[PDB]
């Protein structure tokens, strides 16, 4: 690595690996929760 | 020394509820 090098320039990398296990969830997107409703038909999203 | 395990030492393979079923 020298700044004059493009395929020979330094690149920083971050790889995000996501676990979609059957377990309780742990890291969420910013989507805001709302109150539960029962016996009425609903569109739903639990943990994604 | 040794002993027969019989049919002990089964465990839940994943955190999913399943009931009244023969699941592979």
């Amino acid at each position: 690595f020298q700044p004059t090098n493009v395929g020979y320039q330094p690149y920083r990398v971050v790889v995000l690996s996501f676990e979609l296990l059957h377990a309780p969830a742990t890291v969420c997107g910013p989507k805001k929760s709302t109150n539960l409703v029962k016996n009425k038909c609903v569109n739903f999203n639990f943990n994604g | 020394a040794y002993t027969n395990s019989f049919t002990r030492g089964v465990y839940y393979p994943d955190k999913v509820f399943r009931s009244s079923v023969l699941h592979s």
